[PDB]
């Protein structure tokens, strides 16, 4: 599964988390098993403006 | 305040919506002791400080 | 007294379930002895520990 976000949201990617993206956006079970893996793409997906 | 002089205000006779507050991103830090951050809503207290 | 052996058999049958019941009142190590107190305010991964 891949996707973006910004940083201040990372730490709702884990499981048994709420909040924006946890709840309304992606979701982990609970008994969820498996790796996440994010960096920085400031200079790729960040425009100015 | 400063840290050596940190203020305390207590709270009490109001509802209060701590969703709202751990789905900001505007807290750079939102961690919990002894209590869960998420199931806080059916949670009733009865002296909060701050 | 003169009955006491068998007594003393209702009274251990009934102290062995007291301290039973009483063992219900035990932490084991747990935030709380309520069963009930623990499934209300932790998540899955801390309150099934």
């Amino acid at each position: 599964d891949s996707f973006v976000i910004r940083g201040d949201e990372v730490r709702q990617i884990a499981p048994g988390q709420t909040g924006k993206i946890a709840d309304y956006n992606y979701k982990l079970p609970d008994d969820f098993t498996g790796c996440v893996i994010a960096w920085n793409s400031n200079n790729l997906d960040s425009k100015v403006g | 305040a400063s840290v050596y002089a940190w203020n305390r205000k207590r709270i009490s006779n109001c509802v209060a919506d701590y969703s709202v507050l751990y789905n900001s991103a505007s807290f750079s830090t939102f961690k919990c002791y002894g209590v869960s951050p998420t199931k806080l809503n059916d949670l009733c207290f009865t002296n909060v400080y701050a | 007294s003169a009955l006491g052996k068998l007594q003393d058999v209702v009274n251990q049958n009934a102290q062995a379930l007291n301290t039973l019941v009483k063992q219900l009142s035990s932490n084991f190590g747990a935030i709380s002895s309520v069963l009930n107190d623990i499934l209300s305010r932790l998540d899955p991964p801390e309150a099934e520990v």
